[PDB]
């Protein structure tokens, strides 16, 4: 009865009003890239370090 | 006991006053003689309605009860006995809300029921007549009772009806509906 009116009234004569996947860009965080692979770059290379070490510290083992 | 209890004071009179009057088995002459001195109080405004103020004297009141059953020799005789106690307690200021109470007890002795049928402005006729048929109609009316079905203007409740009598309500109303289905989309 007054369910009835209520159902017919609503339904029909006003829906969802606009909203734009745009607008709600905003407020989300958006995908960004994992920039840089982070290549680790060789260090000690070569027996430039060795003759250093050899050298540098002779503290013998006790 | 009576059927139909009074709670609280006056009405208290009332229950003593009917069950009193019960033994005596002359319920229909106390009610008459109860709506008779009731009446020619109403009926006597300023000066003995106006004058049920609470100061008078013990002596004063009962020169007013003295003059009461002068008004008519017509009484029960058990509400003669009423008159009395009522101004020997001194309550006698409260004296229509022992005539009411007992009207309530006493109808009730004599089956009538009340209803109500409030509505937001007043309706057809028809309206009354088909919807006191069908109330009398129905098991609620146990019938070998009676039902004044009032119609009462209430601009609270919009629009329907709703039936009460029995302490016992059905009600279809707008408002009421509206109340409901407000609250069950705002979930």
């Amino acid at each position: 009865n007054v369910i009835q009116d209520l159902y017919l009234r609503e339904l029909k004569d006003t829906k969802l009003a606009p909203s734009t996947l745009q607008d709600a860009e905003g407020n989300v965080k958006p995908w960004n890239p994992p920039q840089k692979p982070n290549l680790p770059e060789l260090e000690l290379q070569g027996p430039e370090a060795l003759k250093a070490y050899t050298e540098q510290n002779v503290e013998t083992a006790h | 006991p009576p059927p139909v209890r009074l709670f609280g004071v006056e009405g208290t009179y009332a229950t003593a006053l009917y069950q009193a009057a019960a033994k005596n088995s002359s319920i229909d002459a106390a009610f008459q003689s109860l709506q008779k001195v009731e009446s020619t109080v109403k009926k006597n405004p300023k000066l003995g309605h106006l004058l049920l103020n609470p100061a008078l004297s013990l002596k004063d009141r009962n020169s007013v009860i003295d003059a009461i059953v002068e008004t008519h020799k017509n009484l029960d005789g058990y509400v003669v006995n009423l008159l009395k106690v009522l101004s020997e307690n001194n309550r006698l200021g409260c004296f229509e809300k022992i005539a009411s109470d007992f009207g309530v007890l006493n109808d009730a002795h004599n089956g009538l029921l009340k209803g109500t049928v409030t509505s937001a402005e007043p309706l057809d006729p028809k309206s009354f007549k088909r919807i006191e048929k069908a109330l009398s109609a129905s098991k609620l009316v146990g019938q070998g009772k009676s039902l004044k079905l009032e119609n009462v203007v209430k601009p609270e409740i919009k629009g329907g009806l709703i039936v009460e009598l029995g302490d016992k309500t059905v009600d279809l109303s707008i408002s009421t509906k509206i109340q409901k289905l407000n609250k069950v989309l705002e979930d």
